[PDB]
Formats: C-alpha cells, structure tokens, sequence
C-alpha cells in the first residue's frame, strides 16, 4: 500500500554546526525530519556512514512517507524540502523516483529546484530482507585528482561552488563524508 | 644586488653543478605544496590533487626549467636586474596579478631546494650570498 | 593568539553592527573591488557595478559569516570548516586578498561606528580579522 | 604613483581638512597599538603599556606631526616619490632597520584614522585614491 | 591551523634530530645572523663571531623550546607563554625575523636530513614553524 | 628550639608547563620541595594566592626546616634549592634571612647565585597567631609602566631578560601572578 523511505543525505549533512554541510528544512507533502531515535529502521544503516570529525551529536534524519511502489521496483514520493548550502539561498528537492533492477542497478533521480529528472546516484546494489529494501549507492573509489561520489545532472545542476559540498579534489575523512548515503525503504 | 666578488664566485661555483633538469621542477613543485594557494595560478597543469601529483606533473617540471632559466639570466646582470626582468615583471603583474610576495616565497623555496640538493656544501656563507641574489630577482620581478 | 579582552572587543563591536551586518559587509566589498582592483579577478561572474545586487548579496553572507566566527571565535577551524573549504581548497585565494577585505572591513567599520572603533578594538578585530583569514586560507581537512 | 586628475583632486580636497594636530598622532598611536612590535622602535618615548597611555603620550604626538608632515610631502611630488623620499629611506633602513612590511601597516592605519575622522564622506573613491597614495610613499621608503 | 598529517608529519620529522637538536638550532641562527644581517641587532650582548659558545648555548635552548612547542601543538599557546611573554611583551621582536628564523631553520633540515624533507614535510614544518611564530609574536596574556 | 618556613613563592611558579614560571629543584640542606596535601600549614595562604590561568593540578611548595630564631624576630635558614628560569641554567638561592619589627616592617633576603645579601622582598606586614607567623610582602598596585612587585636587588641581579619572570609592563592575570606569595613560619 505504501513506502516510507529513510535517508540522511550524507554523513557530511551531520557536521556540529550545520553549516559545514547540507542542512535541510521545510519539509512537506509528506516529508519529515525525523530524530534517528525515533527512526529505528535507518538506525544500523545510519550507524555505517562516514562522518565528518566534528560530527553532530543528536541527528535528524529525512523521511518521506506514503511513497507509491509498483513491483524490479519503481518507487515515488510526494515529498518535498528544502535544502541550503552553507550560506546559499534554498533548492527545493522534490519528486524523489528510485527505480530498481536486476539487484544490481537503478537510480535515484528527482526535481532539484527549477530543473526536474536529476540523477542524484547510480545504485551499485540492493537487497530486500522481510518487507525492507536497503540501498547502496555506486560510489567510484577516492584515488587523485577530482572525487565525484554523486552523479554528474546533480553538480551540474549546482555549478562548481555550491558543488564543493558535493565533491573534493583530495580523499580526506570530511571529504569522504560528503558521499550519499545508503537509503532504507520499508514497504507498508 | 651587490655582491662582493668571493660571494659572486661561491654562488657561481655552486650554479654550476645545478641539476638544470630537475631543481626547477623541484623549487616550483614545492612553492605548489607548500604555498598552495600558487596552485591558483598553474590550474590548468592538471593534478595538482596530492604532494606526489604535483612533483611528478610533466607541466610542473617543464615550467619549473623555465624559471631556473630566468634565476640563471639574473646572475648574468646582478647589476642591471630591474632591466633585465621588465618585460617578466610585466607579465606577472599586469597579466597574471601574481602578488610580489609570492616571488620571494618562490626563492626561498629555490634556496631549500638548492640545500636539499648540497647538503652539507650549501654552507651558511653560500646561503648568505643566495639570499642575495634571489631578494634581488623578487625585487626586480614586483 | 587572541587574549580575553580581545574576544570581548570583537563580540561588543560586532554585536553594534546588529541590522547593518549586509550593508557593512557590502560595503567593504565595494571598498576592496575599487581600492585593489586585482581582487575582482575572483568574481568574474559578478556583475561589479556600484550598487550591484549580488555585491550586496554576497556582502550578506560575508558579515553572516562573521557573525558566526564572532559566536565561536574559540573554535573557528570547526565553525568554518565548509569556508575553508571553499576558500583554501576549491578558490585557493590568495592570503594577500584576506589583508585587503579586512582592511575595507576596518575602514567601513571606522566610518560608520566611529564610537566603537578605539585604538583597543581596533586592534582585536586587526587580530580578528587575521585569525579568520587564517582559518579561510589554510588546508586543515 | 599615478592618480587620474579627479583622484588627485578628492585626495587634495580631504588632506586641506585633516587636523593636522592630531590625525599624525593618532596614526602613530594606532600603529603601536595595533602592530605593538613596532613600539620596540620608540622604546625611548616612555609609556606605551596601555592604548590609553600610547595615545596621550606626548612624544606620539609631536612624532606623528612629522609622520603626517612627510605624507603630505608626497603629495606635492607624486611623479617622484623616490627622490622625494631618498633621505628618509636611508633612515629607515641602514639606520633604523625598520622592515618595509611596517611602512605599509602605517599607510593602512592612516586610512583607518582618515575614515574615522571623515565618516560618510570617506567615501570609496576616496579610500581608493588615498590607496595609491599610501602604497607609493611605502614603495618609496622602502 | 595544521591538519592531522602535519601534526604527524612535523612530530616524525623533528624526532628525528634528536641528539643534534642543539647543533641544528646554533646551525639555523648562525645562518640567520649571517644572511639577514638585521637579525642581529636583537642580540648586541652576544658573541656573534663564528662558532661562538654563546650562539652555540643559544641554539640549544631554542632547539629545546622547538621540542616542547611539537610535544604539545595542540595546546601552544598555553605550553609557550612565558616565551610569547620574552618575545612579544619584553624583546617585541618584528614579525618578519620568525619568517627568517623559520626559513633558516628549514634550510639548516633541509641540509642535514634529506631523506626526512619530503614536499610534504616541508610544508608540514612551514605550517609549524609559522604557527609557534603566531604565538610568539601575539600578546594574548 | 627551630622555625618551619612554608612558601609558594609565587603564584606563576605553579603554572601547569613548568618552564612558564619559576621552577625548583636540587633542595637541601634542609630545604625540601613538599606537596601541598603534606604542607598543611600553609593550606590557607596558598589558596588565597593570585595563579595563572593555566594552573598545576598539584602543586609542591618549598618548605625549610631548621631555622634558627632569635625573638622582633629575626631567622636565618641553611636550606638552599636551584631556580630555573623558562630555558636558563639554574641559580642557587641559599642563605634565607628573615628579619621582622614593629608588626609593619622587614625583609626576606638571600644569597642568589655568587651574590649575596639580596632582598627578595621588602614586608607590609606579618602576625603571630599561636606559634605561627603570616608574613605579607610589601607590593606596590599594579597601575600603569613598569609594575615591579619584587625588589630591585633581585631583578637587578637577575638582568633584563630574566626578570621577565619578576615584572611586567602590563595588570594582567598572569603579569599579577608573578608576585612573591606570603610565608607562613612555624615555630617549634
Ligand atoms: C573575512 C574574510 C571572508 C569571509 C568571512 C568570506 C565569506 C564568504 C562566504 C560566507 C561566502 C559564501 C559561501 C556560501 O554561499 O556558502 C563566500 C564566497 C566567496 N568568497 Fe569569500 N570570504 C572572505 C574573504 C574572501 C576574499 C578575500 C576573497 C577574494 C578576494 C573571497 C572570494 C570569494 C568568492 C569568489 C566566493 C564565491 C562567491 C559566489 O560565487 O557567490 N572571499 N565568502
Ligand atoms: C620569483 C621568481 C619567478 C621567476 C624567475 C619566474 C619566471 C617565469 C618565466 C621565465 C615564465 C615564462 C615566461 C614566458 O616565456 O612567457 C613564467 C611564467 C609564469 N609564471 Fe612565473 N616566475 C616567478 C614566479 C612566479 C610565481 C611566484 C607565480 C605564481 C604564484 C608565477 C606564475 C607564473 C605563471 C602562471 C606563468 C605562466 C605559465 C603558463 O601558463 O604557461 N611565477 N614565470
Ligand atoms: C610609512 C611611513 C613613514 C613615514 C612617512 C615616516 C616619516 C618619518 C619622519 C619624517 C621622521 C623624522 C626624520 C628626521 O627628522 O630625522 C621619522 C623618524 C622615525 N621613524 Fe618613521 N616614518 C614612517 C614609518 C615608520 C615606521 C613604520 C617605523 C617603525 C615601526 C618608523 C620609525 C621611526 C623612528 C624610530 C624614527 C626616529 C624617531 C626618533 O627617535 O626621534 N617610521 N619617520
Ligand atoms: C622559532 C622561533 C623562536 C623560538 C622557539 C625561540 C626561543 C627562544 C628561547 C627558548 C629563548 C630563551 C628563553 C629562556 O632562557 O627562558 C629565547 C631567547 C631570545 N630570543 Fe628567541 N626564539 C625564536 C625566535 C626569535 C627571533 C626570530 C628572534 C630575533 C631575531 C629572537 C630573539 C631572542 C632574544 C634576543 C633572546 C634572548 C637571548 C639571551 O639573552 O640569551 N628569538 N628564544
């Protein structure tokens, strides 16, 4: 009947003062930022992620609620938030669509301000255990030069500074934490 | 610069035995990781990303034997250095807005790399005369 | 090395700055842009003209960020963490650049609080403003 | 250093308002507390252990007249601020030892001074030719 | 602000001197006092000649403070004090004669342990030395 | 039949580096460096003493046994202990002379390296409560200029730069710190 996913952006989406990383507000059409307390189905998936040293101490974590699956899964929420970088003025992210095949591909795409259909990840797998999918997003190994650990439409999408939330040219703990984070999504 | 005839001789007898192929390469890699703001300045070079992209970059070594050339053109005119550095003086200012504080880091990064390379030969009177010559290159140069 | 009274001046003359915070910020970014005209070769996609909306934006979020190094001036590497970033990582500005903005930030300060600014806060913003420099040009991650 | 005719006019027209009482020792006040290495150069002057006690001093005072006194001398000769300075160099630097770096400290504090003494009418334009002013008179001690 | 590496890098590297930490810091102010000549108008009660005991003992006691400064760079300020209390409050030694002094030091490492004075290292130590000079230099008493 | 003497000497030789203020070491003849917790006697005066910020968790103090008094009160000790000043080479301080008069009046002084008869310190005041003696030095306000709370026999003796641990230019806590803590002389 329905969907719930769990994702906390990025282990650099919890740094102590939010403005080291993206911070998200204004959550609608069934998006919720929920404490990881009271979000238990993310809590071994959220415990995983690399962090950044300075890393919050109580964390919020996204969830939208009353996703549509077609089951391969085709998965889309109603969901909408905000999300400002740094000192930027908000993006609103919306129409989150994650399509799943073969336990080995699919993508997370939405609508990143003005500009809809927007690859935020490539998935490298997943698996589903009871009535529980877990997510993991193909992320290229940091080796030298230029680090993109998410897809192209999105730091094309935010041009080069706002991208420096989103990549790194060295493969430094709070760089590696920009990278997205895994998404848990519980079938209801 | 003003160079008593003993500090001229101990610093050409030192210029001498200069790796042309790779002290440039060597002075400019280490201004990039050291100093990494100049890394500004050399973006199109390539990997700049870690200390061992930046030594081993073909472009910084390349570059590198261009600077040592312009150094070596100042030991040919230490009484004319102004002159001689016009039209380099030109282009990284008027051009590439190159702070002048960049260029004594640059020489003394030079006089590292020149003890790195001698040891114990680059004795403290041969660095003295050094110290010379390279404030008189950045002089000339902002 | 900021000593105790310095933390004290800076947090009592920024706090005056208060609703004025834009229009300080924007103003110090029109003092460099036109005193050192090299520092406008980092904004190239700026349009530079006096009174120019994204100067005035930009001097915002500048004077926002200083409020927040004034909160936390005894843990500014963390605090500005994603500046450095920026700045140090992504822009490599020039230290140089740093001395210039905190001089306009000074002189914007001389002229519109001419209370606030004695030889004593002078001087702990002077020490201030070069701390955060520090912070903003140095790789730390 | 080169001022277009409007900047030489806007830099002329403050400077025939400046106290010239207090704006030379209120710079030099500054420069020592702001920059409190260089009170090792006026060790001879008495208290300088509080900003209070540097401003008041009556030594600050009459020495910044003088300070001010040589500002204004490079005003009258622009196109040849070396020359003009020549004599104040050579005390500078092979008598006093001062490092250049203070010279430019001074300029950027006599501004700070100008902007809090003028406000509203220390305008940008203003600030921007008094910039070419300052940074030509400590090319020129250097 | 040094990051983690350059802690690691600047702890590796000074342990290296060791027993030479006296003779390294008489070699870098002897470099000093012979390449930038001002430099000595800081010590006109000392025998300045070549090989002097004086400049000898010296070094040793700046090696020593070098040590303590690494030992804890974490917490420099409150470690180094009473030298910030010699150097800025008493002697108010210019600025520019740590850049000097760092620049010899470096030189003088550079010459005796070429296989510690990596690209990295070197800048690890630069970032030190101008970090000990900070404090130095600051009156944060 | 003898007389204890407790001293903290000051305030900044309990810095937490101990190069920062005066160290000790090397007593004896009678001098011994003792904790605080087994120098009871002196418990109250040193609490009262102006420390820097940067403060020992457990601090020692000189305590001299032996002296010799003849009561006005004049006692002589034949302890000795080596001070070591930041990176310098230590001075022996022996010979420690306490004369007092009228309630308001006398001196503590000693031989300091190969100088001897040298006033640490002039005294404001001391009382005599039980067989305990408080003994206040005599220190000028902290105003503006030089603040010398020690006297100039001493700081004379020591030169400029050494002195740096025996004045200041500047009121602050640390600079305040840097004078002569008060004895408590016990008599057997
Ligand atoms: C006190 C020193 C400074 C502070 C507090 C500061 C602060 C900031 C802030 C808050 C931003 C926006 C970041 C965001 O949106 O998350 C920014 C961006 C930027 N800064 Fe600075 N900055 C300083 C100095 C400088 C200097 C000296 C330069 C160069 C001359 C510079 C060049 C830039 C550029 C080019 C951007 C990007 C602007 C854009 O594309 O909108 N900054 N800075
Ligand atoms: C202080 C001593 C220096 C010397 C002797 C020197 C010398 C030179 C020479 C010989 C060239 C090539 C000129 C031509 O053939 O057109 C050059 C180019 C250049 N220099 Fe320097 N330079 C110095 C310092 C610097 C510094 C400190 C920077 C920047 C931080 C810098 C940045 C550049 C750049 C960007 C170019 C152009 C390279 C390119 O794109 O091909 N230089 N310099
Ligand atoms: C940058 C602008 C400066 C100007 C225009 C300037 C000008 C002057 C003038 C006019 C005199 C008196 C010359 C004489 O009549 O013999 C003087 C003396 C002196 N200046 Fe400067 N000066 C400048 C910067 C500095 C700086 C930055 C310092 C030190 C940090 C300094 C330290 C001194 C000292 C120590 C004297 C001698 C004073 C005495 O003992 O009577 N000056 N300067
Ligand atoms: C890395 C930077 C430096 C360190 C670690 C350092 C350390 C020291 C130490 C440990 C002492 C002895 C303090 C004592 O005995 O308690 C000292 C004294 C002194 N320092 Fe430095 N120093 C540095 C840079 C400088 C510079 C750049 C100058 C001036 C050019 C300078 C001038 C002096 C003078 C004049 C003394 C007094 C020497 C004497 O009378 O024996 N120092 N320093």
């Amino acid at each position: 009947k329905n969907a719930d996913l769990y994702w906390g952006f990025s282990g650099s989406s919890h740094h102590k003062y939010d403005h080291n990383g993206p911070k998200f507000e204004k959550a609608g059409k069934g998006a919720e930022l929920t404490n990881i307390d009271a979000a238990s189905a993310y809590a071994e998936t959220f415990k995983k992620g690399v962090f950044p040293n300075n890393k919050r101490e109580k964390s919020d974590i996204l969830v939208f609620h009353n996703g549509e699956v077609k089951t391969s899964y085709q998965i889309n929420w109603p969901g909408e938030v905000t999300m400002k970088l740094g000192y930027g003025d908000g993006l609103v992210i919306k129409d989150l669509n994650l399509m799943l095949k073969n336990g080995n591909m699919g993508e997370l795409k939405a609508t990143v301000g003005e500009n809809s259909n927007i690859t935020l990840f490539d998935v490298q797998e997943y698996s589903v255990s009871d009535n529980t999918i877990t997510v993991t997003p193909k992320i290229p190994p940091c080796t030298t030069g230029t680090w993109k650990p998410w897809h192209n439409d999105l730091t094309s999408k935010l041009g080069s500074l706002k991208s420096v939330f989103f990549e790194s040219y060295t493969c430094n703990n709070d760089d590696i934490a920009k990278k997205p984070l895994p998404l848990t999504v519980v079938l209801n | 610069v003003h160079l008593t005839p003993e500090e001229k001789s101990a610093v050409t007898a030192l210029w001498g035995k200069v790796n042309v192929d790779e002290v440039g390469g060597e002075a400019l890699g280490r201004l990039l990781v050291v100093y990494p703001w100049t890394q500004r300045f050399f973006e199109s070079f390539g990997d700049l990303s870690t200390p061992d992209a930046v030594m081993g970059n073909p472009k910084v070594k390349a570059h590198g034997k261009k600077v040592l050339g312009a150094f070596s053109d100042g030991l040919a005119h230490l009484d004319n250095l102004k002159g001689t550095f016009a039209t380099l003086s030109e282009l990284h200012c008027d051009k590439l807005h190159v702070d002048p504080e960049n260029f004594r880091l640059l020489g003394n990064v030079l006089v590292c790399v020149l003890a790195h390379h001698f040891g114990k030969e680059f004795t403290p009177p041969v660095q003295a005369a050094y110290q010379k010559v390279v404030a008189g290159v950045a002089n000339a140069l902002a | 090395v900021l000593s105790p009274a310095d933390k004290t001046n800076v947090k009592a003359a920024w706090g005056k700055v208060g609703a004025h915070a834009g229009e300080y910020g924007a103003e110090a970014l029109e003092r460099m842009f036109l005193s050192f005209p090299t520092t406008k070769t980092y904004f190239p996609h700026f349009d530079l003209s006096h009174g120019s909306a994204q100067v005035k934006g930009h001097g915002k979020k500048v004077a926002d960020a200083l409020t927040n190094a004034v909160a936390h001036v005894d843990d500014m590497p963390n605090a500005l963490s994603a500046l450095s970033d920026l700045h140090a990582h992504k822009l490599r500005v020039d230290p140089v650049n740093f001395k210039l903005l905190s001089h306009c930030l000074l002189v914007t300060l001389a002229a519109h609080l001419p209370a606030e600014f004695t030889p004593a806060v002078h001087a702990s913003l002077d020490k201030f403003l070069a701390s955060v420099s520090t912070v903003l040009t140095s790789k730390y991650r």
